[PDB]
RNA sequence: AAACUGAAGAGUUUGAUCAUGGCUCAGAUUGAACGCUGGCGGCAGGCUUAACACAUGCAAGUCGAGCGGUAACAGGAGAAGCUUGCUUCUUGCUGACGAGCGGCGGACGGGUGAGUAAUACUUAGGAAUCUACCUAGUAGUGGGGGAUAGCUCGGGGAAACUCGAAUUAAUACCGCAUACGACCUACGGGAGAAAGGGGGCUCUCGCUAUUAGAUGAGCCUAAGUCGGAUUAGCUAGAUGGUGGGGUAAAGGCCUACCAUGGCGACGAUCUGUAGCUGGUCUGAGAGGAUGAUCAGCCACACCGGGACUGAGACACGGCCCGGACUCCUACGGGAGGCAGCAGUGGGGAAUAUUGGACAAUGGGGGCAACCCUGAUCCAGCCAUGCCGCGUGUGUGAAGAAGGCCUUUUGGUUGUAAAGCACUUUAAGCAGUGAAGAAGACUCCGUGGUUAAUACCCACGGACGAUGACAUUAGCUGCAGAAUAAGCACCGGCUAACUCUGUGCCAGCAGCCGCGGUAAUACAGAGGGUGCAAGCGUUAAUCGGAAUUACUGGGCGUAAAGGGAGCGUAGGUGGCUCGAUAAGUCAGAUGUGAAAUCCCCGGGCUUAACCUGG
RNA sequence: GUUCACCACGGUGUGGUUGAUGACUGGGGUGAAGUCGUAACAAGGUAGCCGUAGGGGAACCUGCGGCUGGAUC
């Protein structure tokens, strides 16, 4: 299936292992996964702040 | 013990009768009550009670394979 | 054979047993043939702690069970009291 | 078997098998005798060859090898067969 | 858990004193706020909802009392359980906790800090019946008709509690508790009434708003 | 007295409207996973996928008071090399005890849910059976024989093991003698047992035949129990009968003959899927979904098949044959089965220790001592859930600084902080310390027994042998705010709003939608809101949905009256007087397991939890 | 021991059912300021629609019967 990357930039190409959660895009035709950013080998979001856990991001110290 | 009454609806068996035995259920959901029926072979040694008869029969040990009741009284008979 | 033994209930390091008439094989807290009281191991001075159906015990010992070297001394010091 | 106990009751499972297996040949044999005389209709001998099977029967149902419930209807029901058979 | 951080915060959030601070001045004094809620904005235009009343209705109770939401909704569902009106059956276990009962028998300035004290080990309770008592640390007892409060030997000689009951008696004593300065030990003979409790707390708006 | 209490809507079709109608959302729940975060405790729960393959250890033994015995160990008596205190060799003499024969156990307990749509399960009954150990009886336990394992002797084999000759004991085995019952009977009569051991002639543990209980098991009947008709006909041992066989027992269970029957639109047959129940979740209810943990029933034990022994098995850690796979081999042959408990590899989004003890409750063996028990009781790991507690408490304004907004001076963060005054829950340290234990053994007394003050049994006292957990629970001190806050969201539904950056890009999104140069919708900030050691997301079920409407909807035009009729099964059906009592209603009895749900209580510091009625 | 009977494995043949694939081909849907027209909605400029048949690049046209869910009368 075809899945979207949610955040803004990712690092996902080719023979990349990824987690793949339920969830449809609406204005994608034919996109009904999401892809979760952080799990296996999709990396968090790089500087994400306000919804961390819902894009990977660790706590920033 | 275990008495049960209804028509007979064949005979053509040696030493047993097919006896039809009709109840209500009544419908889980809807309430209503429909007149079910189960055929139960009986044995009747003298080969006597005819199709169309009232018959009372009761469980006993299994005679044959498919016959464990026995016929006790012929109540009423074909006009 | 039928034992009369304890049916272990309660709850981690607070036992509660049930006395009950058992045939022997059956799992000790599965199928049993009758309840006839309970046992709390841990109860206060002003709350029963030995509660045991002394007719359908010697019902039962009459029939053929026999009880365990716990239910018997729970019995034998239910009864002095 | 993985056991010293279970390998001994292999063992004599195998001892106790062939003992009781020779008593439940002799008991098919001295029944056979009854059947074959009831086969060929003779009363007389039919009825010398019962009387010599019925301590072996009830010998070895006492034994365990046959039921004393299967003993006593092979009894029963070859005593039937026989005296119909002009007593 | 428990709420941590500042309380006249909460107090212009409910528009109305919740008795988180202690007596010893006028809550209009001691914030010159609580005609504004919170924040940079406060009182705002796009009127509230219905959810909205029964939202704030239900926070006022569990920021009055110190309860978070879970151990709240195991409030109600015992009160809706319990037999007769579930708002004031709420009220009533909402009064009978320890920390509270402590609070208007005065051994305490705030509902907080007598929760402190409870969880310190700092207050004995005896079980009506029970010819004894026994140190507790857990602020939400619910205390029957006639059990005893007494407070530890080792902590008599507390300058807060001192400084407590005279707050106590400027406040005022509740007529179900029967407390006893000289040592230090009341009695809950019974739950508060309705009319005991005061009447502007509309448990109405939380029975509606625990329906969905 | 109580179990009798419970029901919310919103957004979105239009320029607007009312209706219809779908979609979406707010709730509850989980054996959850993932992301961010993370202090503790109690109680639960923890391979939902591969019934995939399994390294390793353990999960079933016990009895010498059945027997020959002596491999080991320890004693004892003598031989004493005596090496004078070194010390060895004979003996089963004793405690005991490997292997062996014999008994009982291994059919329990534990695991799994593959198969199974009905030899299943649930409810209610039934008759034609068997049942070790247990209870209460009854009649006995007499007298012989031939063997044989170990132990010998000689081989074969790499091993696994094996062959031959000789040969000993028994509660092993087989005759003979008797037989209250019991079995067969033509009812005149016929046949059929056993075994001894132990303690001082007795008692006791056994054995034999059997009766009655109880327990368990097998068998049968009726009712109920998933989807598909784009599956309508299915059956030839099939349906019934007799003679015979078979089984513990009814029965086409089997067979020879006789008859031509049996089942099906009340769904047979065939197909798909599935362990079933108590219950669990949801719901106002009715319903819907589901069948983890606990309990009952069933089925299975690498796959196919057969049976033996036994009271009980067609036997999870038994046998035989066949098969696939894995391993050993000297190539000739052998061995094995974690869906027991830990654990491994693998699959997966995902699920733990190769732990302790039999102290308790049970289970197996034993006369006991005692031995065994991965059942069980515990401990370990995991926020997986539920419940509880904490991360301080008061007081503190020219309302400090800083951040943010701003009209550039105010507002907000905010009594918030600092300062001051206290407190020490939980954690940490040090002490103390219940209860889980049932009082074994031994002694004394009493009663029963007896020829007996013995022995044995029962009862009554004294005695303190027995704790894995465990450094227990709890309780008392010490120190110091010290060791402890995050997550989501803030356009509407839906509680909470403003700046800056961006500029239909980057991005968000459940739905309506937002983003085009002043974005309360994107990203970051400040502020706020809701929850909180958790918070969100995803998956899944019910709800909202009266959106399959039984409760409780519709069909003129919104989806929906068959083109019309006749008619089969079926459904429904006038008046009056009777009978019956099946439906219906009421009463009684039996049952509807326990747990769970609910009510009233009781015990944990509260609660969860446990528990009585 | 032998032999027969029952029977598991395994084998042979011939069908049924069903999963994945397959050159090519039929229609359905989505996607841009594309091409051709303008069939419908007004009497939509030939009233429309239903069944059916024939025809046509394409909407469609025509015949026969039916309907009003047809304006102007």
């Amino acid at each position: 299936v075809s899945s979207y990357i949610g955040g803004e930039g990712h690092n996902l190409q080719e023979h990349s292992v990824v987690l793949i959660r339920g969830g449809r895009v609406k204005d994608l035709p034919g996109v009904r996964y999401h892809t979760v950013r952080g799990a296996l080998d999709c990396a968090g979001v790089k500087d994400r702040k306000q919804g961390r856990s819902k894009y990977g991001a660790k706590k920033p110290k | 013990a275990s008495v049960l009454t209804g028509r007979v609806v064949s005979d053509k068996m040696d030493k047993s009768i097919t006896v039809l035995i009709e109840r209500l259920v009544r419908h889980p959901l809807y309430g209503k009550q429909l007149r079910r029926s189960t055929k139960i072979k009986a044995h009747d040694e003298n080969n006597v009670c005819q199709q169309g008869d009232l018959v009372r029969i009761k469980e006993t040990r299994p005679i044959s394979k498919t016959k464990a009741w026995t016929l006790v009284d012929v109540v009423e008979k074909v006009e | 054979m039928v034992v009369i033994r304890l049916a272990r209930g309660g709850a981690k390091k607070r036992p509660f047993y049930q006395v009950v008439v058992a045939d022997q094989r059956r799992a000790r807290d599965g199928r049993y043939i009758e309840n006839i009281g309970f046992f709390n191991p841990l109860a206060k001075e002003s709350e029963e702690a030995v509660r045991l159906n002394m007719e359908a015990y010697h019902a039962w010992i009459a029939k053929g069970a026999q009880p365990s070297d716990r239910v018997a001394s729970l019995v034998r010091a239910y009864n002095k009291a | 078997a993985n056991t010293a106990q279970a390998r001994k009751r292999a063992r004599q499972n195998t001892k106790r098998r062939q003992n009781s297996a020779s008593q439940r040949s002799m008991v098919r044999t001295y029944l056979k005798r009854v059947d074959a005389a009831i086969a060929a209709k003779d009363y007389d001998a039919a009825t010398e060859a019962y009387k010599k099977a019925i301590p072996v029967l009830d010998r070895m149902a006492d034994k365990g090898i046959i039921h004393k419930n299967k003993a006593a209807r092979r009894k029963s029901r070859l005593n039937k067969t026989i005296k119909g058979l002009q007593a | 858990a428990r709420y941590i951080g500042p309380k006249l915060k909460l107090s212009r959030r409910e528009g109305t004193d919740l008795g988180l601070k202690s007596g010893v001045k006028p809550y209009d004094v001691k914030t010159k706020k609580a005609a504004r809620p919170p924040g940079q904005h406060g009182v705002s235009r796009n009127k509230t909802s219905e959810y909205a009343l029964q939202l704030r209705e239900k926070q006022k109770v569990k920021r009055i009392y110190g309860v978070l939401e879970r151990q709240f909704a195991n409030y109600y569902k015992e009160a809706a359980r319990k037999r007769g009106a579930t708002g004031e059956n709420l009220l009533a276990m909402l009064e009978s906790r320890l920390d509270n009962v402590v609070y208007r028998m005065g051994f305490g300035s705030t509902r907080a800090e007598a929760r402190q004290l409870v969880s310190h080990r700092t207050v004995m309770v005896k079980k009506a019946g029970r010819d004894e008592f026994v140190r507790v640390n857990i602020p939400s007892i619910q205390l029957q008709d006639g059990d005893v409060i007494a407070i530890q030997e080792k902590s008599r000689e507390q300058l807060r509690i001192k400084n407590a009951i005279e707050l106590a008696t400027q406040r005022g004593i509740p007529e179900w508790l029967d407390v006893d300065h000289s040592k230090l030990q009341g009695t809950f003979k019974k739950a508060p009434d309705r009319i005991d409790l005061p009447a502007e707390i509309n448990e109405s708006l939380i029975v509606e708003l625990y329906s969905k």
